[PDB]
């Protein structure tokens, strides 16, 4: 539960004219960075990189490079119902809709990985909309090999 | 002449429809970090030879 | 030339008929 | 003209035994909080686009 | 006459076929 | 099992001109109200909304709206052979058939849920049937997305 | 009226080989407390319509 | 008469190809 | 393994002039009565019930009435390889044939359900063939809804 | 004659060649403490007509 | 006497058209 | 780890001419002994018995009397990698092929029979082949309803 | 965790005119050694033997004797996400791709089995590339009677 | 006589490729030790009869 | 001639058709 620490070898700030609008993770093996969040990441050898992919999962994923596969994360494909967290608080997974605190999320932190116990990614804030006492996210998790993208009644992009 | 080029105009056409069918059917096999089910690798020509 | 655009003009037909049917399926996943 | 009213008072009673039978195959379905069973979107038009 | 009551004659009848079915099915369930 | 409080938040009652004949559930995201149990449901913005279904199950189902998506209950689909409670007291399950004692249900208690042990709802009581010392329910459960409602020999409806 | 007769006397035959093939052949699923195996509910006709 | 005698001479070593085959499976059980 | 009690609620004697030969159970929802056990069931609203079935199992199956479902046992249908009981002693089932010590069983004990803990009853006891210091039973138990009764080599009707 | 003879000892051997694939199909299955898979019931007539 | 040495002839060799199956799956296992 | 002691109850000695060669076992319900072992069982009651099988699994199965159902052992057809036993040692299972110690078996122990834990038989020891300082066994075992010996290479038969 | 000393026995060194460049492993009961590595391996009964199998997999897979089968390891074919453990070291399994630290793998230590917990061979080393901080392998494992060879962007082989 | 030396030049072309492809198809099941899927004993004329 | 060089003309190209599809798959595996 200490172990929120290590996204920071995980996470690049992407910045449009020099503000900070998202972050593109680095789960696994591959660069994922959501497909609304514009700008160059903040990253050299990242950016001359050709990965322009699909918008109906609204991602847009990469090939991380060779000197940089031991700074990756570890992904993972099972969750129960349980409590799960991120970098602004604490999450719980039931029937299949993450749910959050309302005003833990600001518009500006999409990008941000969901952790599970061991440090192991599930899935990508990206969206979010105002249940009232609590608020639901809208996210891209994976089941097995394939991204599935969830996205609840009248959500905005973060 | 305007038949000879109603041809490329519509050979062209089904050749895109291909690719396009291509596209979508196993776009989100290349996003996550998994492999391609060998079947689809049988009736579908895909990029991941087995690389990807 | 209704052979050549009776191959070519039912190759195209069949070219949609792939797909209508796959925008049915992986736009319902 | 009642031959041109015979086909009308039978491509309706045609019409009307699909509607009955596309409801009642997947009344269920939009019931509980449940999904859809996508062999039956390709078969039925049913009305979860992927939405409820 | 008989083409134009035999394709919806036919039709019609292949109506009531998937409604004998379906109500012989989802009945029992 | 002091978590049977929470049931007044996913509540509500329905009257046809002053009394209380039953209540409308909140389950999950769907308004679900037995068929029979007639009135006006005393909330306003759950009145106006166009929700009515099928009645070979004796249901009434609906959408719940966006800023109630929050005040839900939780529910589930698994049951096994143990001791479920709902509000008047506890009951058993038993070869598909839940039981009560005799006398705890009263007609005018329908749309009561029950719940399992975690506060997750199983099903809806809308029946009753004395056998004697005790007396069954009629009772409409779920097993996976699909609806199925029970029904022992010689009902009546609360 | 003999061949009057041997139908009636050999269309009451094969009506009686499909009554006692449809009586053993779903005979243990009414005394048992359990279901009836629905794809036999389609093509025998079951006395559980559903019940019992 | 040879239809007649066809058709329910028919039906009936039909009936007998049921409760062979029925007799073959539920008494092995 | 005081619960052996609870069989004198869904048991009857049944009498063929006056003497008692066997017993109709009364397993979940139907009277199970073994088909070559004769006479009268000792019980008057159970007495008048047209319930003649099949005889390749040896059995004669009911529907019980609707004031007495309450007096029912526990039907299951899983069984390990265990130590269950019955009235008469204790049993174990090894390899799919109940067996009981010699001379347990008298000829007229016929109806005899067994108990596997929870008084969940899973088989009627009907026949029995001396092996010696051991005597295996003809049973008739249930897999999944399917009634298959067992017979060892030269048994004999108790 | 000798075709009157030339058919018996014909009629034998697809007959003998029965026989054995009748017995090396299923001779497992009687040496076992086990079931016979109802399916070569159906097809093989097996002498356990349910016994052993 | 073709016809009669034709069934026979021809049963012969669905005779070991078995056989020759059965060797090849139950020598295996 | 004492219940090695049963075997004599199902066990017997069968002799050519008044030697000793090998062993006709009693597993469930079947007489079994090995097909290349000769001579008269020691029993009367089980000489008399038309029992010649198949000698492509090497094996000569019979059908046991009645009088003697209750004299048999248990069987079992599950085995892990662990730690099974016999008369002349404690054996174990790794990858298919039971192994002993060098010496332990002599030119004349066959229908010795494999128990795990709970005096289950498991197979039938009827071969073995020295490897160097341990040596595998020829073994009669049966995965579910179908026996399959199987045989190292370069066996001998004891 | 001491059991790393068994691989002596189960190993042999390989050389081409004088020095060691791999290691002909015994795994199961047949000699694996990876088709790259060249010479004489340093066994006479072992040398005498056509075993020059396929390169796609680059192995080179034999058949050991009879009097060498008792020499042998034990094979596996499951693996969790765990810890793991070979001669240089100790090893985890993350995502289908064993990883070490960097620089404990030599340009000639190929062969180099890895063991589980229990003894149990896994796979067989034969590659390696730099990522960094840590070094991922080039490997050969098995799923289920199907080997498969695993190899990272940019190898080379020890 | 070239027509006599095009069919053995042609017909071990077929021949051939049928010995690579019953090679490529079953060379893993012979490396690990493991067995033969026996629907491809079948098929394939596979070296192990049972062994190995 | 024809049915000579038509025969193994006609074994040959189904000789390929295995071969490109057994690459097909025991590549991609």
């Amino acid at each position: 539960r200490m172990c929120m620490k290590i996204e920071n070898d995980c996470i690049f700030e992407v910045k449009l004219d020099g503000k900070v609008t998202g972050y593109a993770c680095l789960v696994g093996d591959k660069v994922m960075k959501p497909a609304h969040v514009k700008g160059v990441i903040d990253n050299p050898d990242l950016a001359k990189l050709t990965y322009k992919k699909s918008s109906k999962y609204d991602l847009e994923c990469a090939q991380i490079p060779v000197h940089m596969k031991s700074d990756a994360s570890k992904y993972t494909h099972e969750k129960p119902e349980g409590h799960y967290n991120w970098h602004h608080g604490a999450v719980q997974y039931s029937g299949g809709r993450f749910t959050i605190p309302t005003g833990a999320g600001k518009p500006g932190d999409s990008g941000r990985p969901i952790f599970d116990n061991k440090g192991r990614v599930v899935a990508i804030v990206l969206g979010g909309a105002n249940e009232g006492a609590r608020t639901a996210l809208s996210v891209v998790t994976w089941t097995k090999d394939m991204v599935t993208r969830y996205t609840p009644e009248g959500t905005e992009e973060w | 002449s305007a038949a000879g080029l109603a041809v490329v105009l519509s050979l062209l056409a089904s050749c895109y429809m291909f690719a396009t069918a291509r596209r979508k059917c196993l776009t989100p096999y290349a996003l996550t970090p998994g492999a391609v089910v060998p079947v689809t690798l049988g009736v579908l020509c895909c990029a991941p030879r087995a690389h990807a | 030339v209704q052979r050549v655009a009776g191959g070519l003009g039912g190759l195209t037909l069949a070219a949609v008929a792939v797909l209508i049917l796959v925008t049915c399926v992986t736009m319902r996943r």
